[PDB]
C-alpha cells in the first residue's frame, strides 16, 4: 500500500549548486538509512549522480515507449552496500529534455510512461512496486496549464480492468495551486475519484503550494497518507514528504 | 466427598504472596500466605496460608508455593480450596489469615474451575 | 508455508474492501518481536504478525472473550502468504552475525509464536476467508462459526519468503527488555490492535518472569 | 511394546491444572491434575491425575508436575500416556478421574509426537 | 505482633543479587544477599542476606533464594522484614550486610503491602 | 580426553522431549529422552535418553532433565554429548534410543561449541 | 577480608554454560562451567567450573547451577568470584580450567557490582 512507504517529491531547480551536488548531498542526505526516503519523485535532474551505474535493462514501459534509463546507486561503502534504484528519463522524441526521475529502495518490476494530450507537455513517468505505482510529472511553466490533463491521463490508465487492482500515487511540481487544481478537478467530475495530498506552507520561495501529490481514493488506506513540507532548501522548491500518520 | 474440599473460592486471582521464615509455638516455621481478588473487587475472604510443620497438611509446602508463585505472576483465574479456624497463633491470624491453604485449580471459564463442587 | 492468520474484530465485510495495514515506519526487529513496537508499545511497527497454527487463534480469541468487559465478535481471518512474508528464524540469524543477541526469554517467545511476519500491508487479494469464532460460557472454549469467503481473492501460485526480511536496521546494543504477551504466551503483536484500523485494547504482561518461572525450579 | 504405554491421547493441549493436598486412605498426600482439550473441541478421555505416595507409579511427582505447569504455560501440542482405572478413593474419582498420569510427550507437528504408538 | 516482624522497609524492588559459597566459623555455608531500591529512589538500608547454617531462622534457604530471585525478575514492588545486627563475621559483615532477611511480601498499591505493619 | 566424552553432536537443536514414568527390567524407573534436529535438516543421531537408576552415571537426573528442557524451550544451538548401546530394554529401545544422555552445553557460533573436543 | 574471595572478574556476561556427567578420580560427579566474556572483547579467564563432590567448597552445586543458567538467561552484567588451580583430573583442566566458582554477583552499572573489591 501507498502508506507503507516513505514517498517524498522535490524538484532540483534553484541555486548555485550543481545537480552533482545535489545529488550527492540532499538527495543522499534525504535517502539515507533505512529511516530514509524510499520513492522520492525528482524533477529537472538531467543527469543521475556520477556514481551511478548503468544495468542495461532494456525497460519496455506501458504506455508509451520513451527511454527509460536505469540505474544502480550505492549510499554506503564497497563493503557495506546500500543500493537504490535510479530511472532517469533524459530526452523524449527529438530533443524536448525531460528531466524526470524516481529513486527507489527495490528494484521496479514494471514501468509506466504516459503523455497527457496538452501540446508541449512532458510525459508521465512511473515505476511498480508490487500492487504499487509510483509516479512524477513536472507540468509546464505557465501555471500548470497541463496539471488536469496529468492527472486526468493517470486515472484514465490504472480504470483499465488489468489495471484496476493497482494503487497509484503521483507526485511532482504541479505548477498550480492545490485548491486550483482541486477546482478543476470537480470541473472534470473527478474529484470524487482522487484526492489532493498537499502540504500547508509554500514548496517554492516565491510562496505558493507547487509541489505536492495525488492519490486514488480506492487505495487501501490512502486516507492516511499525509503531506509535509521538508525544511530542506537546496533549491528554489522545498522537499514534499507524503508519510502514513500515525494509527493512535 | 472429598475431606477438607468442601470450602472454597473459584474465579479468584492471586493479587498478593508473602513468604516467611518465624517462629511459632517453639518451633522454627517457614510459611506463605495468598491475597485475593475478584476481577476489581476486593472480598473479604481474600487471605489463606501454609506452614510447613502446622496444620492439617504439612505435605506440599514447596510446590504449593511454587504453584502460588505461578499463579500470582500469570494473574490466572483459579479456585483456591481452602480451611478456616485452622492457625491458633493470634499475632498470626491477626497479621495475615487463620486459614489453611488446601488446593489450587484453574477456571477455563467464568462458569467452571477444575475440582470437586457442592 | 502457504496460508498464515490472524484475528480481528472487525467483520469480513470490512477487512475484504480494506485489508490490513502497518502500524507505523519502525523497521527494528527486536523491538517487533518483544511487543515494543506492537500496540502495547511504540505502536508504529513497519510489520504485520501472522500465524501459521490455527489453535493459536483459538486461544488469542478466548484471551479476548473471557474478558468481562469485552463485547462484540471475533473473526479468524486465513491469509495466502507471498514473497512479502518472512519467517523469523532466518532474520534472527543474520542479525547474530551482526553482533546482535537475543536473551532465552525473546527465543522462547519467538519459537512459540509460529510466526510470519508480512513486510507490506496485507491486501484483500491474499485474504481467502473469515471464520466467526463461537464462545461457550460454559466451557470457555472457541469453535468455528459461519464462514465467509471472500470474493475479492486471488488464487495466486504464491508461499512465504525462506529469507531475510530485508532493509533491518543493524542490532541495537543489547538490554533486558519488557515483552508484551497475553494468553498462554502470545505475543501482543497478534492483538487487535497491532494493525492499523479505518477495538478493544487488550493489556498486556512481561512474559520474561513466567518464561523464567517454567525454566527454573 | 512398552508397558503402560499402550493408552495414549496426542495432539492435545493442557487447558486446566488441579494441585493439593489431600487424606486419603489413612496417608497424607500430594496430588495433581491436568486438563485436556483437543485444539477447538472438548475430549472425553479430558483429565488424568498423579498421586506422590498412592499409584503404579509413585516416582517422578514433582517432575511431572513442572512439566504439566509447563505445557499449560505455553498450550503447546502434546501427547498425553495414562492408565485407566487407577485411583480407588471414590470421592477423588468422582471430583477428578481415575486415570494415572504416565508420561507427557511433545509434538513437534500435527502428524508427529514423540514417543510409542500402537 | 509476630517475633522478627517490627523492623522492615516497604515499596522497594530488589535490583541486586549476590549468591557465594563461604568458609565461616569453621563450617562449610552457603549465602544469598538481596539489595534494594526505592522505585527511581535509592534507600538508606538496601541490603540483607540469608546464610544456610548460621542466623536466627537457619530454614527456608533454597525458598528465601527462589523468591529473592523471582522478585529480582519481576521488578515487582515488595516489603522485606529484616533483621538488624546479626551476622558476627567481621569479613561478611563489612562485604556484604550484617542484617538478616526475614520476610519478603507484595505491595499491591503504593500504600499497601500484605503483612503485619508497626502502628506509630 | 575425558572418559565418556568422546561421541557427541554439535550446532543442534532439541525440538522433542518426553518425559515418563516406566517400570524397566523390575525397576521403577524415570525417564527423558530429548529429539534433536540440525537447523533445516532432520539427523540419523536424533534421540538420546537418561534413565534415573539406570545408565552409566545415574547421578544428575534432575539437573539434565532441566538442562534439555531449558534448550527445547529457547531452541538454541547446544553441542549434545552421547554413548552408543546403553539401554539394554528392548522395548525402550525401539521406541526411543540406546544411546545414554551424558553431557548438554552451549554454541556461541556457527563453529564454536563448549566443552572437550576429539581429534579426527 | 573473605576467605576465597580477592580473585574476581568484574562486569562479565555469560556467554556459554556446560553441564555433564563424568567419571573422575573413580567418583561418579556432576560438573557444570561457565563460559565468560566481557562486552563485545574476549577475556583470556573466561572458564570456571563447579563439581559437586570435588573442590574447595562442594555445598551450593543446585544453586549455583541454577544461578549460572539465569545470567546466561538474562546476559546481564555479573561478577564472578573463583579460585585458580583447584581442579587437578587433567584432561578436565585442558577442556574447562582449574578455576573453581565460588560466588556470582550483580553489576547494576558499569561501574558497581555487588560484593567485596580489593585494592
Amino acid at each position: 500500500n501507498i502508506s507503507d512507504y516513505k514517498v517524498m517529491t522535490w524538484n532540483l531547480q534553484g541555486s548555485s549548486a550543481s545537480t552533482e551536488s545535489k545529488w550527492n548531498v540532499n538527495v543522499r542526505q534525504l535517502l539515507s538509512g533505512t529511516a530514509g526516503v524510499d520513492i522520492l519523485m525528482v524533477q529537472e535532474a538531467g543527469a543521475v549522480p556520477t556514481s551511478a551505474v548503468p544495468t542495461g535493462r532494456h525497460i519496455q514501459p506501458f504506455g508509451v515507449g520513451i527511454p527509460i534509463d536505469e540505474y544502480t546507486w550505492n549510499l554506503g561503502t564497497t563493503s557495506r552496500q546500500d543500493i537504490r534504484y535510479i530511472y532517469h528519463s533524459a530526452i523524449d522524441v527529438g530533443a524536448r529534455r525531460v528531466n524526470l526521475a524516481i529513486v527507489s529502495r527495490q528494484r521496479a518490476d514494471n514501468v509506466y510512461v504516459l503523455r497527457p494530450t496538452t501540446v508541449a507537455s512532458r510525459p508521465v513517468i512511473g515505476i511498480g512496486l508490487g500492487n504499487d505505482v509510483f509516479l512524477t510529472a513536472h507540468a509546464l511553466a505557465s501555471g500548470g496549464p497541463d496539471a488536469a490533463a496529468i492527472v486526468r491521463v493517470t486515472i484514465n490508465f490504472f480504470r483499465q480492468p488489468q489495471m484496476r487492482h493497482l494503487s497509484w500515487f503521483l507526485a511532482g511540481d504541479f505548477n498550480r495551486s492545490p485548491d486550483r487544481l482541486e477546482n478543476d478537478l470537480m470541473t472534470e467530475h473527478l474529484e470524487r475519484v482522487v484526492a489532493v495530498l498537499a502540504p500547508t506552507e509554500p514548496t517554492q520561495i516565491g510562496g505558493g503550494i507547487l509541489d505536492y501529490g495525488v492519490i486514488v481514493d480506492r487505495a487501501p488506506y490512502s486516507q492516511r497518507v499525509e503531506a509535509l513540507r521538508n525544511p530542506q532548501l537546496a533549491s528554489d522548491h522545498y522537499p514534499v514528504a507524503f508519510l502514513a500518520r500515525s494509527c493512535l | 466427598a472429598m475431606a477438607d474440599y468442601d470450602t472454597y473460592v473459584s474465579n479468584v486471582q492471586i493479587n498478593n504472596l508473602s513468604y516467611g521464615v518465624y517462629t511459632s509455638g517453639g518451633k522454627e516455621t517457614q510459611f506463605f500466605c495468598i491475597g485475593l481478588k475478584h476481577g476489581s473487587e476486593a472480598i473479604s475472604i481474600n487471605a489463606m496460608c501454609k506452614v510447613d510443620v502446622y496444620g492439617n497438611h504439612k505435605q506440599g509446602f514447596d510446590n504449593m508455593l511454587n504453584t502460588a508463585k505461578y499463579y500470582y505472576t500469570t494473574g490466572g483465574d483459579v479456585r483456591i480450596y481452602y480451611k478456616e479456624n485452622v492457625w491458633r497463633d493470634p499475632d498470626f491470624k491477626s497479621a495475615f489469615s487463620s486459614r489453611e491453604l488446601i488446593a489450587i485449580t484453574t477456571c477455563s471459564s467464568s462458569s467452571y474451575c477444575m475440582g470437586p463442587t457442592v | 508455508v502457504d496460508f498464515v492468520y490472524r484475528v480481528d474484530s472487525t467483520p469480513p465485510d470490512v477487512i475484504f474492501r480494506d485489508g490490513f495495514s502497518l502500524l507505523g515506519y519502525n523497521r527494528n526487529f527486536q523491538q517487533f518481536i518483544s511487543g515494543r513496537s506492537c500496540s502495547g508499545g511504540s505502536s508504529d511497527s513497519r510489520y504485520i504478525a501472522t500465524t501459521s497454527s490455527v489453535n493459536q487463534t483459538y486461544a488469542i480469541a478466548r484471551a479476548y472473550y473471557s474478558r468481562s468487559t469485552f463485547k462484540g465478535n471475533l473473526y479468524r481471518y486465513q491469509i495466502r502468504a507471498d514473497n512479502n512474508f518472512y519467517s523469523l528464524l532466518p532474520s534472527i540469524t543474520y542479525l547474530e552475525t551482526q553482533g546482535g543477541h537475543f536473551n532465552a526469554y525473546e527465543k522462547t517467545m519467538m519459537r512459540l509464536q509460529r510466526e510470519y511476519v508480512s513486510t507490506l500491508s496485507i491486501l484483500p487479494e491474499n485474504i481467502q476467508k473469515a471464520v466467526a469464532l463461537v464462545y461457550d460460557s460454559a466451557t470457555g472454549l472457541v469453535k468455528d462459526g459461519v464462514s465467509t469467503m471472500n470474493a475479492s481473492y486471488l488464487g495466486l501460485s504464491t508461499t512465504s519468503n525462506p529469507g531475510v526480511i530485508p532493509f533491518l536496521p543493524e542490532p541495537q546494543t543489547y538490554t533486558q527488555q519488557r515483552i508484551d504477551a497475553f494468553g498462554p504466551l502470545i505475543s501482543s503483536c497478534f492483538s487487535i490492535g497491532s494493525v492499523c484500523h479505518s477495538v478493544y485494547n487488550m493489556s498486556f504482561y512481561d512474559a520474561r518472569p513466567v518464561i523464567e518461572l517454567i525454566l527454573s525450579k
